[PDB]
């Protein structure tokens, strides 16, 4: 399964 | 830091406000909640990045706009009793990590015939109370106002004061049944006897009430209940 | 003794959103794909055994994928301004990141580093919880990241669901 | 879909007591947890927050919380109380893909009853300044509680914790009125205290 959304950078 | 204005706003059903926020971060997320007594915080709308708009839980007769990364307005081009709230803006940099403004609280009203501005009155000391416990407080009271929108603040000698001072958390209602009742609220601020015992000692209560706007029509011969500052004074003395 | 990853690839438009593609591997071997320009953008099986599963499933994967196109067009114009690079530039963005296993199903090593343009940007070192920074301006992304926790959010998926759906995947022969 | 309960809307706590404030959130998959709090007349502030690992999170002030995946949901406790702490708790959840749509709590308001060692309870009546009135209740203990007008044609609030930082002296007040002609101290007809 992929990841979601990272964090900002 | 995030930042929000208008900080207090009054209006009437079926007007047009709008509110805005300034994050000088560089948070991509940005927030709009309403905080109520009795339903907690309750999101809105929210975007991800100038431009972006994305749908919150109640949005009903919301909209926004983020016109950059560090603007974002929340737009009320029709106003209902429903949406008198406290509001606030929020920014995120990271997933549930936000700072909030200091809110904006919003009064919608039904009609203009029922609102009121506060009376204001302070009470003085005892010698009672200065022999007994060799100390003085004072009493300011704000009563028969529509709608509960105000703020208090004790003053002593040109100084805004925090210490000794005790203001009740929520203003009650004159009379609760009618539910167009107007509200009371009370102050209490507590020195020593020494420094209510100086005639140059000068103590004062300022509410700020939020009404009515400068151009507002005004259909009654009574006095305006426009947004101002009432207040009430006391000097102390030796005796 | 096992391994997975996925590679999250965009590459900025100049002025319109980006071209993004995504891939699984599983033991070096890709097993599933995203694209943006296919005339039917979805997450595709790239592999006979994993024409097993129900729509719901790539349906709901797919649903993630739309959110990496807001992110890595946002994060494409944050890159820009750190380096101070002009607007009308067309950059690319890597996301690598996945997990690996031991025989008997365990944690062995983690991964998840970014890069910029085909070269290493930031990348999560072995003890799991510091980064390691490329350049200057990959000190302030390691800066926000390490003070507000980054590594323990990103442990979930690898911890969690990374090593899950290893096994689930692996369970055809 | 995603929902959050917090049991009680109204918690008050002495000093140094133990403190439990609960937050039971809606089921699945892999939501994230918050705990914030709304100073007076103030905004919103993260106070803690739990993505993954040990489920105790700890707070640097001396809160801290525990996730349970089991029983679902994310506490926050305090061995010892301290009055700075009497704020508002709100506990927040948001799950995946919706990493950024926090679903907040009720909220709890905390009232930190204030420890005052030498209580002297007594009721005065104040004299207006311009006008040659209104009654008050102070300097008494915390364990007291206020009691509502038995008449209704007469006013009173609740207790009201006061504090002197030139001299660190709190003190509880609390004050009834009306406008009647007629009218005495002694009429604090409810859940008194002789003495």
């Amino acid at each position: 399964m992929p990841a979601g959304r990272p964090w900002d950078l | 830091a995030v930042t929000q204005s208008p900080r207090n706003k009054v209006t009437v059903t079926g007007g047009n406000v709008t509110l805005s926020c300034r994050q000088t971060n560089s948070h991509n997320y940005m927030y709009w909640y309403r905080q109520d007594t009795g339903h907690g915080l309750r999101l809105i709308h929210y975007s991800y990045g100038a431009g972006n708009l994305q749908i919150g839980d109640v949005p009903d007769g919301y909209k926004a706009t983020r016109t950059t990364q560090e603007d974002f307005f929340l737009l009320l081009e029709l106003a209902s009793p429903s949406q008198t709230s406290l509001y606030f803006c929020a920014s995120s940099d990271a997933p549930g990590q936000l700072y909030f403004g200091e809110g904006s609280k919003l009064t919608v009203l039904e009609d203009l015939k029922n609102v009121f501005p506060p009376e204001v009155a302070v009470f003085e000391p005892s010698e009672a109370e200065i022999s007994h416990t060799q100390k003085a407080t004072l009493v300011c009271l704000a009563t028969g106002f529509y709608p509960d929108h105000v703020e208090l603040s004790w003053w002593v000698n040109g100084k805004e004061v925090h210490s000794g001072v005790c203001t009740d958390p929520q203003p009650l209602k004159e009379q609760p049944a009618l539910n167009d009742s107007r509200y009371a609220l009370s102050s209490r601020l507590r020195v020593s006897a020494t420094f209510w015992q100086n005639p140059r000692n000068h103590f004062r209560c300022q509410v700020q009430f939020y009404g009515l706007s400068e151009n507002d029509e005004w259909t009654q011969d009574r006095a305006k209940p426009v947004t101002q500052i009432v207040s009430a004074e006391a000097w102390g003395r030796a005796d | 003794p096992h391994s997975m990853r996925y590679y999250e690839t965009a590459t900025s438009r100049r002025g319109g959103e980006p071209r993004y593609t995504s891939v699984g591997y599983v033991d070096d071997k890709e097993f599933v794909r995203f694209d943006s320009d296919a005339e039917n953008p979805r997450y595709e099986p790239q592999v006979p055994w994993m024409e097993q599963e129900g729509p719901e499933y790539w349906e709901r994967i797919t649903q993630i994928a739309k959110g990496q196109e807001q992110w890595f067009r946002v994060n494409l114009r944050t890159l820009l301004g750190y380096y101070n690079q002009s607007a009308g530039g067309t950059h690319t963005l890597q996301w690598m990141y996945g997990c690996d296993v031991g025989s008997d199903g365990r944690l062995l090593r983690g991964y998840e580093q970014f890069a910029y343009d085909g070269c290493d940007y930031i990348a999560l070192n072995e003890d799991l919880r510091t980064w390691t920074a490329a350049d200057m301006a990959a000190q302030i992304t390691r800066r926000k990241w390490e003070q507000a926790g980054a590594a323990e959010y990103y442990r979930a998926y690898l911890e969690g669901e990374c090593v899950e759906w290893l096994h689930r995947y692996l369970k055809n022969g | 879909a995603q929902s959050v309960t917090q049991p009680d809307a109204r918690v008050t706590v002495s000093e140094g007591a133990s403190l439990q404030l609960r937050c039971k959130y809606s089921y699945s998959a892999t939501p994230y947890l918050f705990w914030y709090v709304q100073y007076p007349r103030q905004g919103l502030q993260m106070l803690l927050k739990y993505y993954s690992g040990d489920p105790v999170v700890q707070g640097v002030n001396g809160f801290e919380a525990e996730f349970s995946k089991s029983d679902s949901s994310f506490h926050l406790r305090k061995a010892s109380v301290h009055w700075s702490d009497s704020a508002v708790y709100f506990c927040a959840v948001s799950a995946k893909g919706t990493g950024s749509k926090l679903s907040f709590g009720k909220g709890a308001k905390l009232t930190v009853s204030p420890n005052i060692q030498n209580p002297d309870p007594a009721v005065y009546q104040l004299r207006d300044s311009k006008s040659s009135s209104v009654c008050l209740f102070t300097d008494f203990d915390s364990q007291t509680n206020v009691s509502q007008s038995k008449d209704s044609d007469v006013y009173i609030t609740d207790k009201c914790v006061l504090d002197m930082r030139s001299m660190d002296f709190k003190s509880n007040s609390a004050v009834a009125w009306s406008n009647k002609s007629d009218f005495a101290c002694a009429n604090f007809n409810n859940s008194i205290i002789p003495e």
